[PDB]
């Protein structure tokens, strides 16, 4: 059957700007439709017959193409823009989705700002020892992050986490917990935390010890 | 011509009184007259029924009095009408077209009597033939009567009450007032000239009739087939196919029935006991296929909701309209009284599903309902073997209720009537005036 | 409004079945086709089937054949699909969709909110709900970043609101990871420096999965 | 005869081929200008609606501004007609039936500019005028030129592609493509002769026609009210007495169209700066009574469903016609491009419902709803003032999908085209082309 | 194609109470229903009917709000509530679905009835006890048995055997009145083989008071 | 309002009789309906249009007249068509009934079939005792019971009960049902009911023994 291939997978722009993406075609494609989801909403049925604006769909949105090439277009794109846009054919049977493409905000950089601490009381107790560290609110969403313990290098136990970008500051966040038995916990003394960006050479490291 | 035009124009439309309220009453009659031969038509084929019941456990005795039951009332409508008014055979619409033609004479102290008793015995047995045959004669010929009883003079009341009676006359056939109506202005009027027809009196006719069939037929439509689907644009080039394939055959079917009138013609050579003996056979057959395989006999009405809902196979759709081609030509060529307008219905629904369901399984990007297919080719053996596209439209419009789709069911009649034709296909009624003036001349 | 809900999707084990249920509200149910659509984590819609109004045509996607089974109650107005021989591959969002057209060439109309299809051999398990406070001799800033913990529950998800969502500002929920068949996530929240330790930070979690509403207060340490 | 007649039946309905592929091309131009004249008539009462907003505050300065919005372009189509084409102005349906009798100039190099933009001008002002006026007027002249420009000779293919035009454009101004082809056949053929008008290339012409419109105007239909009830038959007696107030208010109607044509006449005597003037105050008041009363002014399609579900006070129904009595007469007695057939519909709707309100209060035996007698009362005045009910009744039919009511319909059609006869009422389309061949040898 | 009309149980004079109609088996869309009662062993009477856009709404003899009809073709269903109850309200309603033939209207399906009882007293469940013959009863061809069903109100009760399947052989008494409670017996005959051979239980039911009852009938050993 | 009023408010009727009952009116009514009312059952639509039968009536109904005067004929009646029939108009708003003839049938002779039952343990276990006696299947309705403690005779708490004219069989039934304490029930010893019936000069009589 005939796939369909979305071109830019992910992508960002800035707002009040034109942005530009495309479905094509294994084979001849009749009249495409455009859906656009936000995580966690049903996909709006965006754009239908490849030329035909749905009710309530601003009008900066378009679409245009022919047999196996279309593709989407905002001539200046707000926030509320940046979703996914699923390309979809029912000119041939059966019909087929794409893969799509991530429409992200573009803004200025923002640097973490990182947060370590200690496995909590009750946690050690139960007789297990997780050092939660939270690198929040940084674009671009690239980070790398590294544990030390006893400033000396841990790969394993690790376990990061980032966040689709964010509503209101249209940024990142990312968390690196740490976890090991209770006891293991307690043969050392300084839990450091290193987060390296690009807005800088230098790691925002945050660390603590027991004492 | 100018002041000619400016004093006809301000004169438009001033039909008299007289002939308005004659309408009235010619509908009525006609209304009654085809209720009455409704109601008939039933009657005995209950008690044809009734008799395969006393009989019920002797399944050979049950085959022969399913024949002989249709056998007797066949003779008897094949005898009535040439011992009686001989131009009361077949359809009948031919003769009241020519009678607006001035060629063919109302016999209604004939014709009335023949063609209402005489209908009863074909149509009450189960042959393929219609009622609107019948009604449609009676009825112009109930305008007749009631032209020489209080004795009318002019064109305008002979050709308006002659047509103002086979318009009741066709409306009351299919519950359907604007298909009346537009039968004299597509296809009966006379064709060549100007007329005097006053449309507002026809008018007058048609409601008239359908208001008496109303009070006795209402709360049971004749065909329901319900709301289908709807037809999308990108379907539309499948219909001006189905035209196309209907254009071509509408004309290969008139040929048949011309040929079939000829070759049963050489069975009797004219003669009375030779061709009632014939027609007892015909109706035999028709009476036995109605028990043994309702699909190939009767007037068809019965099995077009089943073809719709797709409750028909592919290999019974092709069995159902071979057979009834088949004895829809033993039972109008024979001359037998009654219409071969109701039983084409039929052929072209039997036609339009079977295009349905291969148009169906072979594009699904399309989700297609057999059933629009069918709905379109109803009224497609109506334009391409009587090429009166107008009417069939309007009347299947009136029957089925399914105005969605209303392109695809006059993009396939165009469709019908251009390829029809394009392959030299003649109007089966004028066809059949033609071979009858032909023959009142070709004697001499 | 015109609302399709959509329920019926939980855990089940492997080789299992489920019936997926779409309650349709707001249309005449009839005169439309139906259709589920299907979409596993960060991939693809994928098609499933449809079903005409009169149930006379049902059709499927290129899969076997009783692995899929549509059909609708038009009287309930209700459609329905059955999985039998549920695989890990089936695992996924499932969607129901109302089909139209424009010029004939067919779309998906009105999509409704989905339903969460879980397919492991895992057993359900209740969250722990740790609290994380700064360190003993953390940098006295003008804001404070808090968070409390979700350490090992089955399946997804727990709802994680602070103050009872009072404070909807400052706060995000990481995705869950999932680790030997289990989940766990953190959920910062950060206020000023004159809020906490003044006032009363408190995180509530609930994983509805196990019967699970819990209440844990974040106090400071040492 | 009889010879003569074996002849002729046995050559019947064979049009030339070359009549019909050039049907198909009359409708596919004369379905999309139509599309197009319905697409810029919007667009402009958008503009007004638009315009409307940028100064909605002072009271007094929004009233005008719709005003002259639409006093603007009221007059630039009474200019665009006098200047350019004369017998452009009004209708243009008597002008095509004097063109088949061959009575009248089909001057199309000048008349489908003239109409096309002149229309749009009464018609996205906000004015009481159809689109049914232009579009077949444009629709002939349409197919005047492609007869022109494939130079065929003779009467027939010179009727044939006169008439296909006028059909596939009013086919294609309400989705009506069985009341396009009836119109030809009931009331716009040479009613005293034969003619050889070919059906089955009239037929390909609305199908082209219609097409066009269904490609651009889909899944949105022009008056939606649905399934109302069924009507009894111990009820149809109320839908003659209903016929019988439409029969004889039928002529009364056509002597107050004619006798303003001749008022509007005298007010500018002729001369095209008294009458351009007089037509942006008409077309003026009509942008500001679009307003104040949106159902006392436009095309009247938006009060129907309104008036057929019964949302009208009667007070209202009485109001709402009275005013739309009078702003149909301003509009087209001042010889504004475009219909009467329209605002005709809304004016029966209108008066129909009122007539229901009542049998509803007088008979609870009978369970009435008042939208049945909208629904026979619609095409009512249509049958009773250009007196063409056959086209009337199944143009109604192809927009309300209310074919229960058939019955009701038709005899409400008859009870009008007949007590109009018994009175004094004339064809008005008839009537026009009249009073205009008593001036063109006068 | 049904009408099952409920919520006819007990109210205290100058009370109110809201009745139900639930139909299944037709487009409860275009349909006038109607409402008509029936007061203990009187005739009928019309109440109110209702067009289907619950747009015109006609009444009987009655007060300000004595009857208020309502629809919600949505759940398919026709409402009514009386008001300021008395005793002339204490009777049988019943549901009717309208149509025509010529034009001049009829009750063309009517629903089963909800009984109104309009009195002081207390909603009580009913007491069955089985009858079963003395342990000297005489074998003929048949046996005869039954079950007393005493001591409830309202009106009424239902009264099966084995759920029907005994549908022959059966009557069931007209109740009876005293101290301001109600009092049925019910009579099944049945072949001597068929018993105890098989099982014989009665089904009561009691709907005003949500109880059913399924006693058996056990010989008098 | 329109009153409508009943021919033969009860009539009696043997089968393969001619029965006609008639509707008449207060003022002119046209078109009327009937509805039949077995014992029991929701009015069922009977005739309807003055002369149109409901489908699946009988023929052996029809019905006819004019306004004024109407009325109901069962030609060659039969034994199920036992019920009390309603004429309905609804020419004139508000619509109203009849008050209704109720058809009672004419049959053989036909005795009762005595049962007697005497109280059961559970209703001796709460303080009551009731004893509860069968007549079935007899006509005609007509029938005294008479209940005899110990050869003596009880008057005072005895109720009955008969049951309508059954619908196919045309027979009636009765149940007595005498009803006494705990205390005054075990006090005694014989009891008896005498079912008496014009088809047995000497009364039938059922008793039982407590011992
Ligand atoms: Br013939
Ligand atoms: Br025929
Ligand atoms: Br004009
Ligand atoms: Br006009």
């Amino acid at each position: 059957d005939i796939v369909l291939t979305q071109s830019p997978a992910i992508m960002s722009a800035a707002p009040g700007d034109k942005v530009t993406m495309t479905c094509s075609a294994s084979s001849s494609v009749s009249y495409i439709h455009w859906y656009q989801q936000k995580s966690g909403t049903s996909p709006k049925r965006w754009i239908y017959d490849t030329s035909k604006l749905t009710s309530g769909v601003p009008v900066r949105f378009s679409g245009s193409g022919s047999g196996t090439s279309y593709s989407l277009t905002i001539n200046t794109m707000e926030a509320e823009d940046a979703a996914t846009y699923y390309c979809q054919q029912w000119s041939s049977h059966p019909q087929t989705f794409g893969g799509g493409t991530k429409l992200e905000i573009l803004r200025a950089d923002a640097a973490p700002t990182v947060s370590i601490f200690p496995p909590s009381s009750e946690q050690l107790t139960s007789g297990g020892a997780s050092v939660v560290c939270f690198l929040n609110n940084f674009y671009p969403k690239d980070i790398n992050v590294k544990w030390k313990i006893d400033g000396s290098e841990r790969q394993n136990g690790v376990l990061n986490s980032w966040t689709d970008q964010d509503s209101k500051d249209s940024t990142y966040s990312m968390s690196s917990t740490l976890t090991l038995t209770k006891d293991e916990y307690e043969r050392h003394n300084s839990y450091t935390c290193e987060a390296t960006h690009k807005t800088s050479t230098s790691p925002i490291v945050k660390s603590f010890n027991r004492a | 011509r100018r002041r000619q035009l400016i004093r006809q124009l301000l004169e438009r439309d001033k039909t008299p009184l007289a002939i308005l309220f004659m309408a009235a009453v010619v509908g009525t009659l006609v209304g009654l007259a085809a209720v009455a031969f409704d109601k008939g038509v039933a009657w005995l084929q209950n008690q044809r029924m009734g008799a395969l019941v006393h009989t019920a456990d002797n399944y050979p005795l049950l085959l022969t009095v399913a024949f002989l039951c249709s056998a007797v009332l066949a003779m008897f409508g094949y005898f009535l009408v040439r011992k009686y008014a001989p131009e009361a055979g077949g359809s009948g619409i031919p003769e009241i077209e020519g009678a607006l033609e001035d060629q063919r004479p109302v016999r209604w102290w004939r014709v009335l009597p023949v063609k209402f008793f005489g209908g009863l015995g074909t149509l009450g047995g189960g042959m393929v033939l219609g009622r609107e045959g019948p009604t449609v004669q009676i009825g112009g010929n109930i305008g007749r009567m009631v032209l020489d009883i209080f004795r009318l003079k002019g064109d305008e009341a002979r050709h308006t009450l002659l047509a103002t009676g086979a318009a009741a006359g066709l409306a009351a056939a299919f519950n359907a007032p604007l298909a009346g109506i537009l039968f004299i202005i597509e296809e009966m009027r006379p064709q060549f000239r100007y007329t005097l027809i006053s449309i507002k009196a026809v008018f007058i006719g048609v409601i008239m009739s359908t208001i008496m069939y109303r009070i006795f037929n209402h709360e049971v439509a004749l065909i329901d087939v319900g709301k289908l689907s709807d037809a999308p644009l990108n379907t539309l080039w499948l219909y001006l196919i189905l035209g196309i394939i209907f254009g071509i055959f509408g004309p290969i079917f008139n040929k048949w029935v011309l040929g079939m009138q000829d070759l049963l013609h050489r069975v009797h050579g004219g003669n009375i006991t030779k061709w009632v003996l014939m027609g007892g056979a015909i109706g035999g057959l028709c009476g036995l296929l109605g028990f043994v395989a309702p699909a190939t006999s009767g007037g068809g009405f019965n099995l077009i909701p089943i073809a719709t809902a797709g409750n028909f196979s592919m290999g019974m759709l092709v069995f159902i309209f071979v057979a009834r081609v088949i004895t829809t030509l033993l039972c109008f060529s024979s001359g037998a009284p009654g219409g071969i307008f109701a039983p084409m219905l039929a052929l072209g629904t039997v036609l339009g599903t079977a295009f349905g369901m291969v148009a169906v399984e072979l594009f699904p990007q399309y989700h297609l309902e057999a059933g629009t297919f069918a709905i379109a080719g109803m009224g497609a053996l109506l334009a391409a073997s009587i090429r009166a596209p107008l009417t069939g439209i309007i009347l299947v419009l009136e029957m089925t209720d399914n105005y969605q789709l209303i392109l695809p069911m006059i993009i396939t009649g165009l469709g019908a009537t251009l390829l029809a034709q394009f392959t030299g296909g003649k109007p089966l009624y004028s066809a059949i005036l033609a071979r009858t003036l032909a023959k009142q001349e070709a004697e001499q | 409004e015109v609302r399709l809900l959509e329920s019926g999707g939980g855990l089940v084990q492997p080789g299992g079945s489920l019936k997926l249920s779409c309650a349709a509200s707001g249309f005449d149910y009839s005169r439309y086709w139906m259709s589920w659509v299907r979409q596993a984590p960060g991939k693809g819609l994928k098609w499933i089937g449809e079903i005409n109004p009169v149930s006379s045509t049902i059709n499927y996607t290129p899969s076997l054949k009783d692995k899929f089974i549509i059909s609708r109650d038009n009287a309930k107005d209700t459609l329905y699909l059955q999985i039998s021989k549920v695989r890990s591959e089936d695992t996924a969002l499932y969607y129901c969709a109302r089909l139209y057209y424009g010029y004939g060439y067919w779309y998906f109309d009105v999509w409704g909110a989905g339903t969460t299809v879980t397919v492991s051999s895992a057993k359900t398990t209740p969250p722990s709900v740790y609290p994380l406070a700064p360190g003993s001799a953390a940098a006295a800033a003008s804001m404070v970043t808090l968070g409390c913990l979700v350490k090992g529950y089955f399946p997804e998800p727990v709802t994680v609101t602070w103050n009872s969502g009072s404070l909807a500002a400052g706060v995000h929920t990481f995705p869950a990871v999932l680790q030997a068949a289990l989940y766990t996530l953190s959920s910062s929240v950060t206020v000023p420096s004159s809020s906490w330790p003044s006032e009363t930070v408190t995180c509530n979690v609930a994983h509805p999965a196990s019967s699970t509403k819990v209440d844990k207060k974040i106090v400071p340490r040492a």
